[PDB]
């Protein structure tokens, strides 16, 4: 009923105290899409959590752009169960089975097709691109008829 | 126009007057570079971009070579190969063998392009040794390991041209050339931390992020800055449940590869004074409590008071997302209250601009509109302190065009020349009809930026009708098909979102009613007069600050780094933050605290999944459904009815326009909890260039060291 | 585990020079153990690990303002 | 815990922590696991920071000095230290002190110094 | 239009039972009543395993028996499936190499040889001559080590217990050479893409020659006990007999392939390393039974020894590691002295080397049969897909076809003649 | 059933009349077998609870209108039937299909908004 969480979904073996309540579970009837999440053997929790499909931004730290070339699908962090401190060694424990899993896709529609095939909730983030502007070494030495208002220092 | 040319066979279509390296990028060709940056002036110093061009006996520097109508470029010829190995051999001859102790390790362009374009081994074995240079004290934020300098000049170009802070230079000659102020000085620029990201190597590193993490171990989240109203796009790098560093991500519409120092260093204030469990004030002392019996004592107190219409008041702070505004708006409405105040002074009374037309309170000629601005009047705004990255974009346009800036307000220390017209409203009326007015009247794409600091001025009703009446008098120049010269500049990331959902006081009548119950929803900058002393105070937030000090209940929410909140920036762009970590302790998502206290007060807000709460936001404002885009305002001329029609008889008092940012470093609760901003303020005040100013490290007067950071 | 470390290399045929003529044992190291401690499990002196780092997030120390 | 000195003092040579995120042994060795326990059997190495600052300065007539850690290929990657500030310069990898002979007068006049200086 | 056309079932996939063809009627080679012929006989099932020897650690084979003879044999494997092929996708290539030591855990340096040869082929590099000979010498030391386990554990199951102990001193001596080149008695991690990790120590080639002078006498005395012994002969003759046509159709490799009269060794047919530089023979059996496969394995003892002696005399000088620091780690001394070397050292131990895109199937003549790996590369520093082809996995799959009608005491002999380590079978 | 006692050669449903015939024969075998599953695996539940729980696992896929999806869902059933009727599954795998033998029990998602809020998402 319009984004209402189905609190009466039948849980499975891997459902936990960190599993969110899903809204929609692939019935196996929806048109034009394979109900792969129904026959995958994955837990129901995959159908409750949202994934983000995006093109990774270039690092601010360096000018290589190899990692910006492919779309990544990753799972969003939950408010509880992602990381806690181990009482013994101080290590970071987790309940999130998807924390280290990411998928790579060549096009945005390839990722959307996979998300709908598996029943994921997905948010797509449109890439941020540059604005082209001709840059000329010669401008560094343009002539100012008036006040300088800038002392270029190489 | 477009020239056409071939690079490695393939035709590329690049505008005439651009550099070859720009066409190589457009053609899908990777060209090694160190000195060249897309957003900095061209320098030909590194020599790593040397390519082979037909009809040219020498290799040319592609970064500085303009594209011509018919040239042929080979980027993989044997000329190019031995060129790149020879430069990579020179760039590494005097480079310190400091990769295990370098912070740039694992994310270094010198390392990667040595692996890709250099030789596998080195031929430098001099008994005479390598160059070594002393370190330089250039303020608290930046740690220097200058032996690593490859002399790209990226930081001197950034500090001199983008930051307008010409204290960094290059003293010396030849191999003994050095980067740094000749006399030790504290780099004084709210953009100075960008030099650390710009550095190809780790000669400029951050003192806070000194040796804590390796880049490979960090989870990267693309989120939004909420420490200012511009909504800057960032990357939050975290190792487990602790945020390690905050980097800038590209968005040419907003922040352009740059973030200010507050948004980069305030993240250490996210692990220091956090609210992690519910608190109840018992006998004047805050006791821990559970959620079931802190929400109960909220309800019991509310039943005891039995408030009348508008006696339940909310004050929304400056880091509050739109989801919790809509939820708290609903729960407020079901309680018979429209008393929806805001943190700033004057925020508990109706605002001089309305919220009826979206164009009333937005930066209407979008942030990208400055790139073509011809004349700019700044009213009640020190943009260097209120919107740092925006201030830089103004200077970039000023340095390259015939841009005229005039300001009415308090004079500030500006990175661009500006005419000062006055400080009060008469000095606006006298300016807008004076010599600078005809600059606005004559110059195409005029721009009037009205600071959110005038909204809190007592004369804002007079200020706002003064401005727009000039805009309406001067349309077809201010109000063309694609241009709007009216722009209001937010400084808090929550204001535009509150205005969008109508989270404001509607009438003077509701404003004069004394509340018996105040929900301080992340509100910490409230004026004391806006909270009656005897009222019942609930504080919902994430940091223990002024708001929690006066609360009767304290409810711990989430910081912006562990919620996916919706925020609207000053230009009207609706962006979404991504949670990088989870909630600490017993904190709860902010919109869920509201939804639960709906059960305890008996008026449960319908939605109980965040998907449903975003459907509700769509009913209030459909633009809130559009993500990463500005929705244009259609009835932009209808704005006269709030700005001029409902502001006609204004009781002008003549008080001058006031500064809003006493301390750029201490603006919000995250900043004030930050040790790094503590050092930034103290170093600013005492003018200390020492890197270990309140930090670990050996000094003249600390032979032994110190483990305190921030004190 | 009762064998002292440099003799342990000799008994294992890992060196031919015994610690009685090996210069590497004649390094002065005031931090070096004074007595040979053997394997100390199964005894009340067994090694117990612990966290060496401080808790990540500092919580607010509640201070109620006066009324 | 508490009663033995080894459970209380961070290292045998040093009593206090030497970094801001280091856990004191008093708080690390509290709790149930450290009951019915020998604290003198617990691993307690000598603190390196105290030992490095007991090191005498290498006086040198040169602007740039080379440190490889002192064992040939058994040290650290060879680096170069500049000794032109009137302070003691220290190798980033090993911590050993270096100082130019030109600053001996100034360095000998300071009241407290980060290295023995003789 | 799969999967759309498959929603309504408009197409059926042509199964092999569709293309069945009747045999030619002319040249074709070879009911209910009161009698007891129509009567049926019940069978009972038996749970065999785990046996005492280490190699058959996790075997749960369920047999159906008609009296004494085996009707159908159903091995249940997976008891040592540890997810190696998945864990290899989250590791760099150098990090994934130790996973290969732990596949056939009695033949370690030849497991890591097939992974190195696969990665080296995608790297498009030629490894130096010295590492080629080091690898072919330690690949035959490995083959001797495995056969000492396989032959002597086989005879320990059959009930001869003394040859096992004699040859495990020979095994005990040959693991000293593993621990001198590396520091491991079992998992060396020594063979790596681009050659070997470290040069052999300076007195090892003399110590292998001293071992060599007496190893044949060890084979001869082990052979004194089993080869002509009638009890041994009468427990392996006619047991586990596979035809040459069926060994190929069953995916059999190695002595399982070679004991039925098929002359075929990967070393001779697709030479790798320094095998084209050494003279050795290939034992091929006649009757396809366990006695042939025992006699073929003993002959390989003498042939591997003959290769090791040749490798000692052709050991050339030079790098034991591909001379390129973008692929193999620089010397410690270079990394501590030269800028480029520390950069290449740092990036190889954090990111790893990139392998160019593509896929390769690479096989070697492993001691248990043919061992191969299918590696998909994505042009990055981690393998996109690693698949191990294990000779024993195909051998155990043909256990039902080979033990059918045999006795259970016969089947224990068939388990040992198939060189079976279950960490190999389950990857 | 040539290689194993309950083996069925992998077959592809020819049409919906065929596919529904196979589903009903699969359900029939499972609910027939429930007494045999309850003694071997010593399930401390009524045969009725086993049968009603078998029904739920078919009731999940009652609305599948794809013929290619039914065959994989049928093959999964046949394979599950084979490993249960041969004593290959351990009692631990079988009585772990019943989602009330968790120490948290059947109630493992929060019932509504407020009860999951007071417990921190369950
Ligand atoms: P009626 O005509 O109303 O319904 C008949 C059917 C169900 C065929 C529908 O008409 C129909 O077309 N539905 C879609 C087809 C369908 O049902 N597909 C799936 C069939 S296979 C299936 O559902 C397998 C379920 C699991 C099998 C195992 C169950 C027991 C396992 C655990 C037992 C207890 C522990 C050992
Ligand atoms: S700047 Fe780069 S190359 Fe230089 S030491 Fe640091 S990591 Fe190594
Ligand atoms: S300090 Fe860094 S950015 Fe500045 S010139 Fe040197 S290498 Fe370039
Ligand atoms: S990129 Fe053109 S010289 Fe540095
Ligand atoms: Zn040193």
């Amino acid at each position: 009923p319009r984004n209402a969480p189905d609190y009466n979904v039948p849980i499975d073996i891997a459902t936990s105290t960190f599993t969110p309540v899903p809204k929609n579970v692939q019935d196996g009837s929806e048109e034009n899409v394979v109900p792969a999440g129904l026959i995958s053997g994955a837990p129901m929790e995959l159908q409750a959590r949202t994934v983000r499909i995006y093109k990774p931004a270039k690092p601010a730290t360096q000018s290589g752009e190899k990692n910006t070339q492919l779309w990544r699908m990753d799972w969003d962090v939950l408010g509880k169960g992602h990381r806690w401190e181990n009482p013994l060694m101080g290590w970071q424990s987790s309940a999130d089975f998807m924390q280290g899993t990411h998928l790579t896709f060549k096009t945005k529609e390839d990722a959307i097709a996979f998300a709908e095939k598996q029943g994921y909730e997905y948010f797509v983030q449109e890439p941020n691109e540059r604005h082209f502007r001709p840059k000329a070494y010669a401008n560094n030495f343009l002539y100012s008829p008036g006040k300088l208002k800038h002392i270029r220092t190489k | 126009a477009e020239v056409e040319l071939t690079i490695d066979g393939k035709k590329v279509s690049i505008e005439a007057g651009s550099a070859l390296i720009q066409a190589c990028e457009k053609a899908g060709v990777v060209v090694p570079r160190y000195c060249y940056h897309e957003k900095l002036a061209i320098a030909g110093n590194c020599r790593m971009c040397l390519v082979e061009v037909e009809r040219s006996p020498k290799p040319v520097a592609s970064c500085a070579w303009p594209v011509q109508a018919g040239m042929v470029v080979k980027t993989n010829s044997p000329l190019t190969h031995k060129a790149r190995e020879g430069v990579m051999e020179f760039l590494l001859a005097n480079h310190p063998l400091d990769c295990p102790i370098c912070d740039q390790g694992g994310e270094c362009d010198l390392q990667d392009q040595s692996m890709r374009y250099g030789a596998d081994r080195g031929r430098f074995h001099e008994i005479g040794g390598k160059r070594a240079v002393e370190d330089k004290n250039i303020g608290p934020l930046i740690k220097t390991s200058m032996n690593r300098c490859i002399h790209c000049t990226r930081c001197v170009r950034f500090m001199n041209d983008i930051a307008g802070a010409p204290e960094l230079g290059s003293t010396g000659r030849g191999n003994d050339l050095q980067i740094g102020t000749y006399l030790e000085k504290n780099l004084d620029s709210e953009l100075s931390g960008n030099v650390i990201d710009l550095c190809p190597v780790g000669a400029l590193t951050s003192k806070p992020y000194a040796f804590r993490a390796r880049p490979w171990e960090l989870k990267r989240t693309e989120s939004i800055d909420v420490l200012d109203g511009l909504g800057s796009n960032i990357r939050v790098d975290s190792r487990g449940l602790e945020v390690m560093r905050i980097l800038p991500r590209l968005n040419d519409d907003v922040n352009e590869e740059w973030i200010n120092d507050k948004t980069r260093f305030a993240c250490d204030g996210l692990k220091t004074q956090r609210l992690t469990m519910p608190l109840v004030r018992r006998d004047g002392k805050f006791e821990p409590a559970t959620w079931e019996q802190a929400l109960t004592e909220i309800a019991h107190a509310y039943q005891t008071l039995a408030p009348k219409e508008n006696e339940f008041k909310v004050i929304a702070g400056q880091l509050v997302e739109v989801e919790s505004l809509v939820a708290m708006k609903d729960l407020a409405n079901r309680l018979g209250s429209e008393n929806l105040a805001l943190d700033f002074p004057g925020g508990s009374q109706p605002l001089a601009h309305g919220v009826d037309i979206r164009s009333n309170y937005l930066f209407n000629s979008k942030i990208w509109g400055i790139e073509e601005a011809d004349a700019i009047l700044l009213v009640g705004t020190n943009p260097r302190h209120e919107a740092a990255v925006l201030n830089a974009r103004i200077r970039k346009q000023w340095l390259r065009s015939d841009l005229e800036i005039a300001a009415v307000g308090q004079p500030w220390e500006s990175t661009f020349d500006y005419e000062h017209l006055g400080t009060d409203l008469a000095a606006l009326k006298n300016a807008l009809s004076g010599p600078f007015g005809e600059k606005l009247k004559k110059a195409k794409r005029p721009m009037i930026i009205v600071g959110s600091g005038v909204t809190e001025h007592p004369d804002a009703k007079a200020f706002y009708e003064t401005v727009w009446s000039f805009v309406e008098k001067n349309a077809s120049n201010f109000l063309t098909e694609e241009w709007c010269g009216y722009n209001v500049l937010q400084r808090a990331a929550s204001r535009a979102g509150a205005f969008e959902v109508g989270f404001v006081v509607p009438s003077p009548e509701v404003a004069a009613t004394k509340p018996k119950f105040v929900w301080l929803l992340g509100a910490d900058e409230f004026d004391p007069a806006d909270v009656p002393k005897d009222a019942f105070i609930v504080y919902q937030g994430h940091h223990g600050d002024r708001g929690a000090e006066i609360a009767d209940i304290v409810l711990p929410g989430a910081a912006y780094t562990e919620k996916a909140g919706t925020y609207v920036n000053t230009e009207g762009r609706v962006q979404m933050t991504r949670a990088a970590t989870g909630l600490p302790g017993a904190a709860r998502t902010d919109w869920k605290i509201i939804r639960a206290v709906s059960e305890f007060l008996g008026v449960p807000l319908p939605y109980d999944d965040v998907a449903q709460l975003r459907d509700r936001m769509a009913e209030i404002s459909p633009a809130l459904a559009a993500y990463d885009v500005v929705e244009p305002v259609a009835l932009r001329h209808l704005s006269k009815v709030q700005l001029v029609d409902q502001n006609k008889g204004a009781k002008v008092t003549g008080e001058p326009l006031k500064k809003v940012v006493e301390n750029f470093y201490f603006t919000d609760v995250i900043s004030r909890s930050s040790p790094t901003m503590a050092r930034c303020s103290a170093a600013k005040e005492t003018g200390d260039p020492r890197t270990n100013f309140m930090a670990p490290g050996m000094e003249e007067d600390r032979p032994m060291g110190q483990i305190a950071y921030g004190a | 585990a009762h064998i002292e470390p440099m003799w342990h290399a000799w008994i294992s045929y890992q060196v031919d020079t015994p610690p009685t003529r090996e210069p590497l044992t004649q390094i002065e190291r005031p931090w070096a153990p004074k007595e040979h401690v053997p394997n100390r499990s199964f005894t009340r002196g067994a090694y117990k690990p612990y966290n060496t780092t401080q808790p990540k997030i500092q919580s607010w120390e509640p201070k109620a303002a006066p009324r | 815990t508490g009663r033995p000195a080894s459970a209380v003092m961070q290292a045998p040579n040093r009593a206090e922590v030497w970094s801001r995120s280091q856990r004191p042994r008093s708080e690390a060795m509290a709790g149930p696991r450290f009951e019915q326990t020998d604290f003198d059997a617990q691993p307690r190495p000598w603190a390196a920071i105290e030992l490095i600052h007991k090191q005498p300065v290498r006086w040198t007539h040169d602007r740039i000095v080379a440190c490889d850690g002192g064992g040939g290929p058994h040290g650290h990657p060879k680096i170069y230290i500049n000794t032109d500030k009137p302070e003691i310069a220290t190798c980033n990898y090993c911590g050993l002190p270096f100082a130019n002979e030109h600053h001996r007068k100034y360095l000998e006049s300071l009241p407290q110094t980060s290295y023995p200086l003789n | 239009a799969e999967p759309q056309d498959g929603f309504q079932g408009t197409r059926l996939i042509p199964t092999g039972a569709d293309f069945q063809s009747p045999p030619d009627p002319f040249i074709d080679e070879g009911v209910d009543e009161d009698s007891v012929e129509g009567r049926k006989v019940r069978h009972y099932t038996v749970n065999f395993g785990p046996q005492h020897p280490a190699a058959h650690g996790v075997l749960r084979l369920i047999l159906e028996l008609n009296g004494e003879e085996i009707v159908r044999a159903d091995p249940h494997v997976g008891l040592l499936h540890r997810g190696t092929e998945k864990l290899c996708e989250y590791k760099t290539y150098m990090q994934a190499l130790p996973y290969f030591d732990r596949l056939d855990y009695v033949s370690m340096m030849t497991n890591e040889q097939v992974f190195s040869l696969a990665v080296e082929k995608l790297l498009n590099i030629e490894i130096p001559p010295r590492a080629k000979f080091i690898r072919t010498m330690f690949g035959e030391i490995t083959r001797i080590l495995n056969h000492l386990m396989s032959v002597l554990s086989h005879a320990m199951d059959v009930g001869a217990l003394t040859p096992f102990l004699w040859g495990f001193e020979e095994r005990e001596k040959l693991m000293e050479f593993y621990e001198r080149v590396s520091g491991a008695r079992l998992h060396a991690a020594y063979v790596r893409p681009g050659g070997v990790h470290q040069d052999i120590p300076v007195g090892l080639l003399d110590d292998i020659y001293q071992w060599a002078t007496q190893f044949g006498d060890r084979i001869d005395e082990t052979e004194e006990m089993l080869t002509d012994n009638r009890i041994w002969i009468n427990r392996l003759k006619g047991v586990g007999v596979v035809s040459a046509a069926d060994a190929l159709n069953l995916s059999f490799t190695g002595v399982m392939l070679r004991g039925s009269g098929v002359p075929w060794d990967v070393r001779k047919s697709s030479p790798y390393d320094a095998y084209d530089q050494v003279e050795f023979d290939v034992p091929v059996g006649i009757n396809g039974d366990c006695y042939d496969r025992y006699l073929c394995r003993m002959e390989e003892f003498r042939q591997s020894l003959r290769i090791i002696h040749q490798c000692l005399n052709k050991m050339p000088a030079g790098p034991v590691r591909y001379e390129d620091y973008k692929i193999t780690p620089p010397p410690r001394a270079a990394m501590k002295e030269n800028m480029e070397a520390l950069i290449h050292h740092f990036l190889l131990f954090t990111k790893g080397y990139a392998v160019p895109p593509g896929d390769t199937y690479t096989a070697i003549e492993a001691p248990k049969g043919e061992m191969g790996v299918y590696v998909v590369s994505d042009g990055s520093e981690r393998p996109y897909r690693v698949h191990i082809r294990a000779p024993g996995f195909a051998h155990l799959s043909g256990f039902d076809h080979i033990t059918r009608g045999h006795l259970l005491a016969d089947a224990v002999a068939v388990i040992g003649t198939m060189d079976l380590v279950f960490g190999e079978v389950d990857r | 059933v040539q290689p194993t006692k309950f083996a069925v050669t992998v077959r592809q449903s020819r049409n919906w009349a065929d596919a529904k015939q196979r589903v009903i024969a699969a359900y029939r075998a499972w609910i027939r077998a429930a007494p045999e599953i309850q003694t071997m695996y010593s399930i401390p539940f009524p045969v009725s609870h086993i049968r009603t729980r078998i029904r739920q696992e078919f009731e999940r896929h009652r609305y599948v209108n794809k013929l290619n999806v039914v065959d994989v869902l049928l093959q999964q059933s046949n394979a599950d039937f084979q490993e249960t009727m041969n004593f290959w599954r351990q009692q631990s795998h079988v009585m772990a299909f019943f989602k009330e033998e968790h120490f948290r029990g059947e109630k493992r998602l929060p019932s509504n908004f407020i009860t999951g809020f007071l417990e921190g998402r369950n």
